[PDB]
């Protein structure tokens, strides 16, 4: 069994391993994360006593949720029920499954990149969706509603915010992306691909101030109210392993990636997203949150035409560029 | 080659032990932990017909979703398009903004009354 | 790259059974789903790679989503839907399923006497597609443009709510 | 193929009218105007038809991998967009009494008028499909416009669902038929083939699937079922249109497929069409002998004389004048069919019994008059010209069966057209310059089907010009 | 080395069975679903045969395909909502007014 | 001639009228509360809605939403039930008196001393200041003015309460438009207030130290550090919560133009403090009726 095929498949799918680990662990610690931001940024602390500086408390959490009753209505759809908060983890996941971490570190180097990121987030938006309607409430139903029609106004044009950096680079892939970024970093040419990019990003994820069952809790109308024990922790730790997949992303499409004068490549791309990550938890701690038909209607009249001009300027300046 | 059947290994290898970590996930959650009954535990939690403008969101979603899909084809290939696809994309990001501006200006794109 | 397939294939027949044979909408729209999962694994495997992108992008991510969304709206509760079953009861069935089943023995006799070298299965990128697009079917993109645009209007004015 | 701006100048109809729904969309956008947007519509359409001689000029050549142009595609834009310019006419006095938005049925009509002349100019299976789908969605926006009335919104349904499986029965047709050639144009649909061995069966259920799509399309037995309802349940200026344009489009773009495939002489695709076009014939005159409704009436009329022109179709590859044939028939049921849709249309409006219909209006009874001799392939109308000319083709051929088809159906409408001209001379129980400019219309119509059926020559040499290439 | 009859055998199993789920249907949702199988399998079929002759026309008439299943389901969904609005109900048999 | 006579603050299967001279006060008097299934189910079947009764006077589209009982806000638990037609409010009705603590009845059951602390808990963010006028009325009743030092020191603390509530009203107010921070800071600056409080009346949200007369206490000493400390932490902090938070234009969005009145509408209701001051009308008690010594600030 001694072939050096064989074993650059086993390191392969070792290095594919040890990244979906690791990304999972991170989504779980940035949620231990978030806590303990939002206490820096709040004048306080946060949970600095399960363990060492407060280590300990998502392994306490973990089992909490874990040995946690876990119940499915009766009225209730059960597959349709189960099913969400899958669909609320995987398909961040695997729209993280393209990023490249370092050279030599990534786990699928698709011909399509992005465009599978696209089908990903369009996937899941079935978990909103599915909650919304398998829970059989109707608050839930009309808070999932809201929130699905929000994220639609904001897919629809997160792919043409992303098709700037698209065009720049002249393919789909993320490694060409990344090498296109070897002078300039995208974020100064495309910045309002940028800008774009962040506010389609964050409001796909579910995150503040586009986050539907934090907006309305006088009115109950979340479509996480009925679910509880590890299906609610999967829509949390889901819901942060998005930011960490969307951060990552963003960091790849327009902040050069892994690029970096003097640290290694790993230790760039890390200090990048984690500033992203920090990004997201000051998002939340410091922005108000408007209103559902103000949210839909800066979604429509104002970011998705000008993602359509910053498309047609780009192709204006490269075209221009090729003599 | 050998690089990139690995790479395709490591992809399958990806999604499947994704899939299996979070269904290990819910049969840990659903097999530990005690379970007690309660006489309003079952009925579902309400604090102790929707608008045809969802209909009209998701739809416009989905036919600019499909002119995004254009977009898409055309921005991958810019540079050996050259100028005339350039002017060919013009129009029709011209008839997008013109049928986006008629949906706004009609209140199609405006939710309150 | 043919195993795969065939399982995708073998899973998107079964799914379409499980769609023209059920009484719960959003059962059946989610087993569509699956089907357009599986066709467009099967269009991965022929190296159609853009066309299982936007299968999942476009038909997955956003016309299923309209019919999720439309089902939602109607709250449908199976009312003289499972009370009635009466597609599956047989004498209504037979006759459109002989007539469908007649149909696809034709069409596969057509299928069966024809050149086949095989598919090589070579991947063809969005570039390329985009190139075409852009360049011997410029028409056809201006005019699906005006297509679109024209249902856009027409089922405004059909589904406003007043 | 590049764009050439001899290409361009080729694209001229297609060009203004893409142009006018820009315009009319950004018009209404500013301010709803139910004048000021149907005047820029028929403005448009007129600038189109215009720029049909300045096309004339330019020549007959290729615009596309897809498309072609040449007199054939100048003839059937023109006739498709006198189709949408009688079709605005007679719908603003209907539009006058439309309670909600009106400004959006002439978009849906210039989008349709654009898909009849992508239709016209189509060479490929791509600009077909694309062409047949433009004149189908606004049709379906069209036909349900009135969507509170019952009527409307039935017809509506009954459209858009069999047009969709129409439009899946042949896009599966033309998938088959691109596995067996590989190439989706006109004159490659066949060319691998050869030694007498043109009948390979992908390629013949191919064609099969797509001569299921375009005989739904062109209300062809046995998928002729939906015509009387969704002509009677849509607004009268929407039935004038779908009896013309989308009929004459589709018809157009099957000539030109017919005429340029080699498949198109096949034998079994020969004997197939005669089948549909006997049956057509005799089910269509057969089905309108007890029809008390003048609309499903002439739904049925429509399927008829679709079946004589499938028998102009048929003698294609043999005879010499079958184009001239269906183009001379052609011209004579748009204006029939004009006028009678324009007539019923005037006395439908404004939206809110032909019996006795001289004794209060004379003028629009005369017309009627006129029309139902005209369908009716009685001489000194054009539509006996058409007729001789259907005639011909199917005596130099030898289909015989054809033509024993055409006399007994053409007695069969000789009574029902007749019971109905005749009824509107029996004893039964407006003031805007529309309705004025409607009545113009419908008069001059009954005027060119009184002189051409007198005088038929300018109107054969003007066909006789539109030759499309060999 | 994958076979064009296979391929084009999937594509018209799941045309007739689209059309099968269109004709046994009485609610106008389950036609709209069966359309919608019926235009994805002819799209499927149009991909198999510009894959086998490794042409880009299969994907671009995919792409027609596609736009044309979106708008054709934004109108019959429209026109359903309308139905189901002043109905009360999906029955397609139960618009059956115009007849004869 | 009332549109609807029902019952606003104790359910509708109650009998009898609780301030009534011959109906019992206490809850002992009474059985103790006893829940069975029955009751359960009949109490659950009470609190259900009916639009019928309620005067809504219903389109097949007017949808009804229930918005409490249970609230997740610091001001109580209430209902609302809601007609809408989409998301638009076409009619809505205030259910209260799910928090009816019988205060009055209290008052004809407690003497005029030991009902003070009563008195804190009518406003709860207010404290001194709900002391203030029963204190005021009964020493009206026993013909008591005050010294001076009382009026200053009743002034101080009215006021110190009043700071109080009203950082928790902004701080709410942000909050539930959708900026989560200034609670945070704001509640700071509750805790030094409550420091003062509690240095003076050893309490901290419903201190009773208003007495018949005056004050249970003196000021004790250093009183005048802990306010020199507030009055130095304050102005900086209100500076940030309106660069941070007020001047917003996402919180400006939310709040202006929202749900809007003018004098008339003021007027009619009844609405006094800042809703009616909002509207032009210049009128509070502290300059229009001035009580304990407030025209000598
Ligand atoms: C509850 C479960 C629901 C279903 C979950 C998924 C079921 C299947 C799980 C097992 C999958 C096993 C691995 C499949 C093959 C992966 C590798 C692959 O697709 O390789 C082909 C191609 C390679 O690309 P490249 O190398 O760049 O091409 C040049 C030529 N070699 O690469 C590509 O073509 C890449 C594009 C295709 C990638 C598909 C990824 C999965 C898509 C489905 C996501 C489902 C999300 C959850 C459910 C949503 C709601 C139903
Ligand atoms: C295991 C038994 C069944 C168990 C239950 C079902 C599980 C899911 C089964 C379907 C999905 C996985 C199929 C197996 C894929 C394994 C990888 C493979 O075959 O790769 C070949 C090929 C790689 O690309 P290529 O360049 O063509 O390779 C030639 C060599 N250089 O690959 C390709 O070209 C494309 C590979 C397929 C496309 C990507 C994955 C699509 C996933 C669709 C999921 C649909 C929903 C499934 C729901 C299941 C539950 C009901
Ligand atoms: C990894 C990716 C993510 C990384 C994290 C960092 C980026 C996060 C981006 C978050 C974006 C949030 C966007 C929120 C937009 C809200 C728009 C809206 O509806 O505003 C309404 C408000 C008033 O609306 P109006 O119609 O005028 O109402 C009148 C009624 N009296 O109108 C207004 O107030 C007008 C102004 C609206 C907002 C303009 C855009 C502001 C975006 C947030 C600031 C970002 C600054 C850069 C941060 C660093 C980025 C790295
Ligand atoms: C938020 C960041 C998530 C990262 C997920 C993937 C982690 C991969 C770790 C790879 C480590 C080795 C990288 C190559 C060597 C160069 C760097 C060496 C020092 C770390
Ligand atoms: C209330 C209206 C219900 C209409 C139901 C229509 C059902 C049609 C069933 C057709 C069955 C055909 C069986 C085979 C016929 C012979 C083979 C095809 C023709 C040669
Ligand atoms: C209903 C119409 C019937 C028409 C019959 C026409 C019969 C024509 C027979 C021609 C035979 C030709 C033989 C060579």
């Amino acid at each position: 069994w001694i072939s050096p095929e064989l074993i650059e498949i086993l390191l392969t799918i070792l290095k594919a391993v040890v990244i979906l680990l690791v990304v999972v662990t991170c989504g779980a610690f940035m949620s231990f994360g978030e806590r303990r931001l939002l206490g820096l940024f709040q004048n306080r602390y946060g949970p600095n006593r399960v363990g060492w500086g407060g280590s300990l408390q998502l392994v306490a959490d973990m089992i909490k949720m874990f040995f946690k009753e876990d119940w499915i209505p009766k009225f209730s759809d059960r597959v349709i029920f189960t099913l969400a908060p899958m669909i609320a983890f995987t398909s961040l996941l695997l729209a993280f499954a393209i990023v490249p971490v370092s050279p030599g570190w990534v786990v699928a180097d698709l011909n399509i990149g992005i465009l599978f990121f696209l089908m990903m987030a369009g996937l899941a938006v079935y978990a909103v969706l599915f909650a919304g309607w398998s829970s059989n409430n109707k608050y839930s139903l009309l808070g999932a509603m809201r929130a699905s029609a929000q994220t639609l106004s904001y897919e629809v044009f997160l792919g043409l915010s992303l098709m700037g950096v698209v065009a720049q680079a002249g393919s789909f892939n993320m490694t060409d992306i990344v090498n296109s970024q070897a002078h300039v970093w995208n974020v100064i040419p495309q910045f309002f691909g940028f800008i774009t990019f962040a506010i389609a990003g964050v409001a796909v994820c579910h995150r503040h101030p586009f986050d539907q069952p934090e907006a309305e809790q006088e009115l109950a109308d979340g479509y996480h109210i009925e679910y509880s024990g590890m299906k609610f922790g999967l829509f949390f730790v889901g819901e942060y392993i998005g930011i960490v997949t969307i951060s990552a992303l963003m960091v790849t499409l327009f902040f050069g990636g892994w690029q970096g004068p003097l640290l290694p490549p790993f230790i760039w791309f890390a200090l990048k997203t984690a500033f992203f990550m920090m990004m997201f938890i000051l998002i939340r701690a410091s922005l108000p949150r408007p209103r559902y038909d103000q949210v839909m209607s800066f979604g429509w009249k104002i970011c998705l035409p000008l993602t359509l001009i910053n498309l047609l300027v780009t192709a204006a300046v490269i075209l221009w560029q090729a003599q | 080659s050998t690089e990139v059947i690995a790479h395709h290994w490591a992809f399958a290898i990806f999604l499947i032990v994704a899939i299996g970590l979070c269904c290990l996930m819910l049969v840990g959650g659903w097999f530990l932990g005690g379970r007690a009954r309660a006489r309003s535990k079952n009925v579902p939690f309400e604090s102790g017909r929707l608008s045809a403008k969802f209909y009209l969101v998701a739809m416009f979603f989905v036919i600019f979703d499909v002119e995004a899909l254009y977009l898409f084809a055309w921005s991958t290939s810019i540079r050996e398009s050259g100028w005339v696809g350039f002017v060919e994309a013009a129009i029709f990001i011209f008839v997008l903004l013109a049928g986006l501006v008629y949906l706004v200006r009609i209140g199609a794109l405006d939710w309150t009354p | 790259m043919e195993f795969a397939f065939y399982i995708c294939g073998l899973i998107a027949i079964l799914a379409t059974l499980r769609v023209i044979t059920h009484t719960n909408p959003v059962h059946a729209l989610l087993y569509l789903i699956i089907s357009l999962l599986a066709i467009s694994g099967v269009f991965f495997s022929l190296g159609a790679y853009f066309a299982g992108a936007l299968e999942i992008i476009v038909y997955a991510g956003a016309i299923m989503v309209l019919f999720v969304f439309v089902v939602m709206m109607l709250n449908l509760g199976g009312s003289e839907i499972e009370q009635e079953r009466q597609w599956l009861k047989p004498q209504v069935w037979i006759g459109p399923a002989i007539l469908s089943a007649i149909m696809l023995v034709v069409i596969v006799y057509a299928i069966l006497g024809v050149n086949d070298q095989g598919i090589d299965g070579t991947p063809i990128s969005a570039k390329a597609v985009g190139i075409t697009l852009f360049g011997p079917y410029v028409l056809a993109v201006e005019l699906a443009s005006m297509l679109l645009l024209a249902g856009l209007v027409v089922a405004f004015h059909v589904g406003r709510e007043e | 193929m590049t764009i050439t701006p001899q290409n361009l100048i080729a694209l001229l109809p297609l060009l203004i009218v893409g142009l006018t729904v820009v315009v009319v969309m950004l018009s209404i956008a500013w301010r709803r105007n139910h004048f000021l947007n149907a005047t820029l519509s028929v403005i448009g359409l007129n600038a189109a038809l215009v720029s049909l001689w300045f096309v004339g000029q330019a020549g007959a050549m290729d615009v596309t991998p897809l498309m072609r142009v040449d007199g054939f595609a100048m003839l059937y834009t023109g006739l498709v967009l006198l189709a949408s310019l009688a079709t605005c006419t007679f719908a603003y006095p209907w539009l006058e009494g439309y309670n909600d938005n009106k400004d959006e049925f002439y978009l849906l009509v210039l989008i349709a008028a654009l898909g009849g002349i992508l239709l016209a100019n189509a060479n490929h299976l791509a600009s077909l499909f694309l062409g047949i789908e433009l004149i189908s969605l606004p049709l379906f926006g069209l036909v349900g416009y009135a969507f509170r009335q019952k009527r409307s919104l039935e017809a509506s349904i009954k459209y858009t669902i069999l047009s969709a499986a129409a439009s899946s029965f042949l896009l599966f047709g033309m998938a088959l038929v691109y596995a067996q050639s590989g190439d989706l144009s006109f004159v490659a649909l066949g060319k691998n083939l050869g030694d007498g061995m043109l009948n390979e069966p992908l390629l013949l259920a191919g064609f099969g699937l797509m001569i299921v799509g375009l005989g739904f399309k062109l209300s062809l037995v046995p998928f002729h079922l939906w015509t009387p309802d969704v002509y009677q349940g849509a607004p009268a200026p929407v039935s004038t249109f779908l009896a013309t344009a989308s009929k004459i489009a589709i018809f157009g773009v099957v000539m030109r497929l017919f005429l340029y495939a080699p498949v198109g002489d096949s034998e079994a695709i020969r004997v197939v069409l005669a089948i549909i076009a006997f049956a057509s014939i005799i089910f269509g005159n057969l089905m309108a002998l007890s029809q008390t409704n003048i609309k499903r009436l002439l739904g049925y009329s429509s399927i008829s004389h679709l079946g004589y022109l499938l028998v102009a179709l048929i003698a294609l590859q043999t005879g010499e004048m079958s184009m001239e044939a269906v183009g001379v028939y052609l011209a004579g049921y748009l204006f029939s069919s004009l006028g009678a849709f324009g007539v019923v249309s005037l006395m439908s409006s404004p939206y809110r019994s032909y019996r006795g219909l001289f004794w209060h209006r004379p003028i629009l009874a005369a017309v009627m008059t006129v029309m139902m001799l005209s369908l009716a392939g009685i001489p000194m109308t054009l539509g006996f010209i058409g007729k001789f000319y259907v005639l011909a083709v199917g005596v130099q051929a030898h289909l015989w069966w054809l033509v024993g088809a055409v006399v007994v159906g053409s007695a069969i409408g000789l009574y029902y057209y007749l019971r109905v001209a005749v009824s509107l001379y029996l004893h039964a129980p407006p003031s805007n310059w529309q309705y004025s400019a409607g009545g113009i219309v419908v008069l001059i119509s009954a005027l060119l089907v009184l002189v051409l059926g007198v005088w038929p020559q300018p109107l054969i040499s003007i066909v006789r010009l539109a030759m499309p290439l060999m | 080395m994958i076979p064009l009859q296979h391929g084009l055998i999937l594509a018209a199993i799941l045309f007739v069975l689209g059309l099968t789920g269109l004709v046994i249907r009485r609610n106008l949702l389950f036609m709209l679903i069966g359309l919608e199988i019926m235009i994805n399998a002819s799209a499927l079929a149009f991909v198999v045969a510009g894959s086998y002759w490794g042409q880009t026309d299969g994907q671009v008439m995919y792409i027609l395909a596609i736009s044309l299943a979106a708008a054709e389901a934004s109108i019959g969904l429209a026109l359903l909502l309308q139905l189901h609005r002043r109905r009360q109900n999906l029955n397609i048999d139960s618009v059956s007014e115009m007849r004869g | 001639g009332h549109p609807n006579l029902r019952r606003i603050m104790m359910p509708q299967t109650w009998k009898g009228h609780p301030l009534r001279k011959d109906y019992p006060a206490r809850a002992t008097e009474f059985s103790p509360f006893e829940l069975t299934k029955a009751k359960q189910d009949l109490e659950m079947e009470a609190l259900t809605f009916k639009p019928e009764e309620w005067g809504m006077k219903r389109n097949e589209d007017f949808m009804f939403l229930n918005l409490g009982p249970n609230h997740p806000s610091a001001h109580g638990a209430f209902r609302i039930v809601l007609q809408l037609d989409g998301e638009e409010i076409v009619d809505c009705v205030p259910d209260i008196g799910y928090h009816h603590r019988g205060a009055e009845k209290m008052g004809e059951r407690q003497s005029w001393h030991s009902y003070i602390p009563y008195t804190d808990r009518i406003e709860y963010l207010g404290g001194c200041v709900n002391e203030m006028p029963y204190v005021l009325a009964v020493e009206k009743l026993a013909g008591i003015t005050v010294p001076d030092r009382v009026n200053v020191i009743r002034v101080m603390l009215s006021e110190l309460f009043r700071i109080n509530s009203h950082l928790l009203y902004i701080s709410t107010f942000i909050q539930d438009v959708g900026a989560m921070t200034p609670v945070f800071f704001a509640f700071t600056d509750r805790q030094k207030i409550y420091d003062l409080v509690e240095a003076i009346t050893g309490f901290r949200m419903h201190p009773a130290w208003f007495r018949i007369g005056g004050v249970a206490h003196d000021l004790p000493r250093g009183w005048d550090r802990l306010l020199r400390e507030f009055l130095d932490w304050m102005p900086k902090r209100l500076a940030s919560y309106e660069k941070a938070a007020l001047q917003n234009t996402i919180l400006k969005g939310r709040s202006q133009g929202v749900a809007a009145y003018g004098a008339k509408e003021a007027l009619e209701w009844g609405t006094t403090g800042a809703g009616l001051r909002a509207t032009g009308i210049d009128f509070d008690v502290r300059k229009a009726r001035p009580y304990s010594g407030y025209e000598n600030f």
